[PDB]
């Protein structure tokens, strides 16, 4: 009756896909085989007669690699595998290629998919799209994607949990091209994306879980533990459930500002766990510490929007008040003028579940923040001067042009951004 | 057998040339067969740890050095404990005071 | 299922594929015979991209070999791998090139052309999805680059959008083996600019430099050269065989490494490179196999990049490695660096992770560096072409074979062109 | 963490780099063939995935024979291959052909090697530069090597232990001119010089250890015990640890005085031992005594300036305490008015370690106190008449002109000398 369909797209997609699919199953018993040994899955899984649960996901990729990975994985009898949609071509980091040829015929298909998934849901509280901001076929083929729901679905609601290029460190050279573009798209279509970036979860990893060498499935657990809190209010009862439907209401003040810093607490390894209290006011005093922030973006800069708290485990209506009280009269913490509340609890009785062979610890209180602020301004900031940088040259330029795109299309995403660093800084401003 | 007669009067010219990845199974840059071809492994934790060696290998650095700090500790601390065990009380001069 | 179709060009073409494919047999458990016996699954999961299977468990190379000698293709055929090419793809013409680029792509390379497109065409066909091409050849020599040069602009024209890569082994700074050797250059590369979408250029000197400083070796034949090449070509397209953490095809590092679509020279190293007896004195770890990447002795190109400026570079990795330290590695060379990279693009390194190292090697990293330091072969390069064409030596050959003195002054003019473009990209200032 | 890049420079350095590094063995319990049967082995030795280890050192010459003898000894599975570097001609005891022709393209490959070296330590806390003032590879091209590490890596410590000729024994001629000539080029590049005399040395071999033939192998192991009692701190923890950092803030009150007399107690052979008590104060006392210099300086002829103390063994605060307030009530003792502590006391719990082979007996307790005195100056004021001497009569200035230097390069040298005379008077005087 809480159907909540997931996207993948690209590969970074599909790899916090499967970190998702893991903890998720984790959760929910459900072995890899695809069945377990009430009705808490239907958010995620869809029974059939037979016992077995098939997840209610579709796999997105024009790269047959990653695809392949899982169908060649534990999880080879658990998804369906139609829902695996592999392409020919990779998009070879070109928003062009992933938007106007390659992605056509692709889409098309994951539409078809879509909505057949759809059409097996009671009730459909949205769609939660993991994709790549910075590559042609998380931008493109997810901006395309991201549009024909839009024109078809309509007011469903779309999360889109995109990563975003951090901002010294990257691993592509066209990303501040494809990243704008994307974000152009994006900015009309998704209802509450949340920024990702690959640096600030590094950091989390580095300081908090004391792994010198951070990674990408490291990356993606945690990633996939702020996903499972976030929907944890849908599948699992308790005080203060928060839907879907009120993330926007009440984190959303403007349909144009719907970007959203996300942090988890607590990030710590086994060995360094119970020895601290890590009661409901500590952990959200982590939550709201600006390097727990999982996005290169120092919230003391902006000012504080909105905040929704995701409460997981043992926690209390009074002490999540108590915290929240303590958090406002903190004087680093500003919030703007025109919003005195500003914060959205929601608690739930379920502590999160641990993935064996990770190193998140088994804590019995969790806290998901999701802020919406005016800080996230200077992320877009970074990216406008990094795409003009190159854009002054027309550096790569003909690459994006050799697929079917135009130079007034880098113009007009260019000036889009811009219009949302002003009206970033209107809302921002008294 | 398969080689023309040209080519086969010398098969100098198809040599080894194996220098590349010529690494020795001595030297640290040897990785057996078995090691190479390994998967992420989401399912299995085993498997993702097998992945991921070199966090298991920071892992296990540091509790070595803990470890060996923690024996060095321990030892000295006795060595302290015996060194200050020496007061008025231990019989110094007790054999001064038996011959007077 | 992205396949690449591989075309050997000239003696050393043909030598530097024949090394190619043994390494690639090797690396996916090919036995000279064709079965496979390599005991892992994700050898045999993308072996497509380069074989076909035979009636029984056979793979054939997709290897495609031209010459207008036969003696080097019956010299491939001897070989210890000679059995696993198809034999219909061996092209022979009768009487070699002069070491004539006029002869290799006018009079003798026209006739056998038709048969080489044949054959390309039906190993293309025969392809699921073709990422491209990819032809190794030596500029300098008459079939080699004539007929390379040639069969690079058919296939442009059959196969517009599909990648083509070149590996062209540029006639060396110091020692030159032919006479003839600035002609044949001069005139390859004028072809190489229009035609090829990615290039390599390779010289037979930045290998003996390398394998004298770095590998150490005494008496080191050119099959020596011809691995450390072949393991450039493997470690390039990995990424398309093997499952990756951070994958890229050859498309992708074209993307990320041409800026514009002249400026598609790039020199290449591979690491790590050890000389046995320092073998295990090295110790291998990420920021290690980066500080033998950004050295200039590991490029195999002569042009050093500290005269140069890198317009781009892509690093493909291969082994169980962090991201984190990777992505760290190449942003704390690139901010140590930063006076030798392009002011005007923010990020100059594309880095990529597969999770397959190469056999024996506990990991690897194989380097594509687009830097204007090329400008300085091709000048050098000119600055023979245009010594020796002003009194015309050697010219009456290139003109019996019926083709023009006027296409001289146009192959010098845009290989000036394309000099001029990398110093104006090397002094070009932001803002 | 704590790595130490040592260079040995010429003839005597590789000489007592062998010494040194068969001390680390044996204090490490490294093998002679490369690994051993924690972390204490950091500061000299780099450990492989194998678990052999390497030293972190680099043996420079510009002649083959002295670089063969390592290659074919015992330690030739232990040092790097290629970190040993040999030169083709030797330098012929000419500071401009090891300075100007020669050391030109060796000492770039020394900074390659130095570089790839230093890349592979997270810390640094400095250099250990190894020469021979006297010789034209020792003085010229380590001279050559200083200017260079001081102007690419900048502030690391580089401490250069040189020895000079001793004031009437020598073995060279030209012995004058080029260590007037690296002397002004160390005077500005060294962070702290340590002095060393081989006259000094046979004195205390023949005085001490009561060996009447004394040799180049005697020498060079009572150096490397020096050394390691000098670094003892950096691989093993005691009470009243020192730093190399440390050794400039508490030895150096100038920047142009750095130059340091050593001295080494107990200096006996196991027949002498257990004959004495071998208290902290008599190893103090032999320590201060002016035949246990390993200079032939005398220092009543001065005033001490600073004088750091490393005691290695069982050694405790109070017996050092008590040494040093007796050292300080001794009157022949005498310290500059200006410096009323003058003391820097180091213990550390790791005992000397005794090379089988050696001279040395075994002893629980140790001390190296390196000092820094006025009455150094002495050692420059006989080279500077020894120069002049010569340079009247420009004898062999002819062999230095022809390799590119001029007769400003040894009147500048002469001129720098005699201020560095200057600057000791006054610093010794009111
Ligand atoms: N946080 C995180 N980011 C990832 C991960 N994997 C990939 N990325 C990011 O994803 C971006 C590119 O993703 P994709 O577009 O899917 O790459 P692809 O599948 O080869 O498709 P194209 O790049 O468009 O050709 C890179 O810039 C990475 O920063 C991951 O596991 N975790
Ligand atoms: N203390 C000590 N000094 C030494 C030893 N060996 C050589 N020396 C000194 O080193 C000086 C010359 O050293 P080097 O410069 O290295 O001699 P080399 O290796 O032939 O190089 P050049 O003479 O410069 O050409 C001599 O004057 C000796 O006094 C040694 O083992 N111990
Ligand atoms: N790396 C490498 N270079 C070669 C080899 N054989 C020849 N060369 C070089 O390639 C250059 C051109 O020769 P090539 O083009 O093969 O002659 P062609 O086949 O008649 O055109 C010569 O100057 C050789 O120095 C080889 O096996 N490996």
């Amino acid at each position: 009756m809480r159907e909540v369909i997931s996207i993948h797209i690209g590969q970074a997609g599909i790899q916090v896909g499967n970190a998702c699919w893991e903890l998720y199953c984790l959760e929910h018993g459900i072995q890899p085989d695809g069945q377990m040994p009430d009705d808490a899955f239907n958010t995620f899984f869809s029974e059939t007669g037979a016992g077995k649960h098939v997840p209610r996901c579709i796999f997105l990729d024009l790269e047959p690699t990653v695809v392949d990975e899982v169908r060649t994985g534990t999880y080879r009898q658990l998804f369906h595998p139609e829902q695996l949609i592999s392409g020919k071509e990779d998009a070879a980091n070109n928003f062009a290629r992933g938007h106007y040829t390659i992605g056509k015929e692709i889409v098309d298909l994951a539409l078809d998919r879509i909505r057949k998934l759809a059409d097996n849901c009671t009730g459909l509280q949205g769609f939660l799209v993991f994709n790549a901001v910075g590559g042609g076929t998380g931008s493109g083929l997810g901006s395309l994607l991201l549009e024909r729901l839009s024109v078809d679905y309509g007011k469903k609601s779309k999360l889109g949990f995109t990563v975003y290029p951090s901002p010294q460190v990257s691993t592509a050279v066209v990303e501040p091209y494809n990243s704008v573009l994307s974000t152009h798209s994006l900015l009309e279509h998704t209802d509450v994306a949340v920024m990702l970036d690959n640096e600030a979860i590094y950091d989390i990893c580095r300081r908090s879980l004391d792994i010198e060498r951070p990674t990408y499935t490291n990356l993606n657990r945690l990633i996939a533990q702020v996903i499972s809190s976030l929907t944890a209010s849908l599948r699992f009862d308790g005080a203060l459930n928060v839907d879907i439907t009120e993330f926007q209401t009440n984190l959303v003040p403007y349909p144009r500002i719907h970007f959203m810093l996300s942090s988890y607490a607590p990030i710590i390894s086994a060995e360094k766990a119970y020895h601290e209290q890590l009661s409901v006011a500590e952990i959200t005093n982590a939550a709201f510490e600006p390097a727990s922030m999982m996005v290169k973006c120092d919230p003391r800069h902006g000012k504080y929007m909105a905040c929704c708290l995701m409460y997981r485990g043992d926690v209390v209506p009074k002490d999540v008040n108590a915290s929240v009280a303590t958090i406002k009269t903190k004087r680093t913490i500003q919030f703007v003028d025109w919003c005195p509340t500003g914060f959205k609890c929601g608690i739930n009785y379920q502590p999160p579940t641990v993935v064996p062979g990770g190193d998140l610890a088994k804590v019995q209180r969790a806290v998901c923040m999701i802020s919406n602020s005016t800080a996230i301004g200077e992320i877009f900031s970074r990216l406008d001067h990094k795409f003009d940088l190159m854009y002054a040259k027309r550096a790569f330029v003909h690459w994006y042009v050799g697929e079917g795109m135009e130079e007034g299309e880098f113009s007009e995403a260019r000036e889009d951004l811009a219009a949302l660093e002003k009206d970033f800084e209107e809302v921002g401003a008294e | 057998t398969h080689a023309t007669g040209r080519f086969s009067r010398f098969w100098d010219r198809y040599a080894d040339t194996s220098h590349i990845t010529s690494v020795d199974p001595c030297s640290a840059s040897y990785a057996p067969s078995e090691g190479t071809y390994v998967r992420k492994g989401w399912g299995s934790g085993d498997a993702s740890s097998d992945f991921l060696t070199y966090q298991g290998a920071d892992r296990d650095q540091r509790a070595r050095q803990r470890q060996a700090v923690a024996v060095r500790t321990t030892a000295r601390s006795e060595v302290e404990a015996k060194l200050s065990g020496l007061d008025d009380a231990s019989g110094l001069d007790d054999g001064r005071l038996q011959v007077a | 299922m992205r396949e690449i179709v591989h075309i050997q060009g000239g003696q050393c073409g043909n030598q530097i594929g024949a090394k190619f494919w043994e390494v690639v047999s090797d690396e996916h458990g090919i036995d000279p015979t064709g079965t496979y016996h390599g005991d892992s699954d994700l050898q045999l999961e993308r072996i497509n991209v380069y074989f076909n299977e035979a009636t029984g468990g056979r793979y054939v190379p997709r290897a495609i070999l031209m010459d207008l000698e036969p003696g080097t293709m019956d010299s491939v055929r001897s070989g210890p791998y000679g059995q696993i090419f198809r034999p219909d793809n061996f092209v022979f013409g009768q009487t070699g090139a002069g070491n004539n680029w006029a002869k290799g792509h006018y009079t003798e390379g026209a006739e056998l052309i038709d048969s080489v497109l044949d054959v390309v065409r039906k190993e293309a066909e025969s392809c699921d999805c073709l990422q491209g091409f990819q032809v190794c050849h030596s500029l300098g020599g008459g079939t080699g680059s004539g007929m390379g040069t040639l069969l690079i602009s058919k296939i442009r024209e059959e196969y517009p959008d599909r990648m083509m890569l070149t590996f062209s082994v540029v006639p060396s700074p110091k020692v030159s083996d032919t006479v003839v050797e600035p002609y044949n250059a001069t005139l390859s590369v004028h072809q190489l600019v229009e035609n090829a979408d990615e290039c390599m250029v390779l010289d037979n000197e930045a290998l003996y430099d390398i394998c004298f400083r770095t590998l150490k070796l005494t008496t080191p034949t050119f099959g020596d050269l011809n691995h450390l090449i072949s393991a450039v070509m493997s470690g390039i397209t990995c990424c398309l065989r093997f499952p990756g953490q951070l994958n890229a095809d050859l498309r992708k590092l074209a993307v990320n490494l041409i800026p514009f679509p002249r400026l598609h020279f790039f020199m290449v190293g591979f690491t790590p490179l050890t000389s046995r007896g320092s073998q295990q004195y090295r110790a291998l770890t990420v920021p290690e196999l980066t500080q033998q990447m950004w050295d200039a002795k590991n490029m195999m190109c002569a042009a050093d990049p500290r005269h140069g400026r890198y317009l781009t570079a892509s690093a493909l990795f291969r082994g169980r490695m962090s991201t984190k330290e990777v992505d760290e590695q190449m942003l704390n060379v690139q901010n140590k660096n930063s006076s030798y990279f392009v002011e005007w693009i923010p990020n100059n390194v594309k880095s990529s992770v597969c999770d397959i190292p190469p056999k024996g090697l506990k990991m690897s990293a194989t380097f594509i560096g687009n830097s204007t330091a090329i400008q300085e072969m091709f000048k050098r390069v000119s600055e023979q072409f245009t010594a020796m064409f002003r009194r015309k030596a050697f010219l009456h050959w290139y003109t019996g074979e019926g083709m023009d003195e006027m296409e001289f002054t146009e192959a010098e003019s845009n290989m000036n062109d394309l000099v001029s473009e990398y110093q104006q990209y090397q002094d070009a200032s932001a803002e």
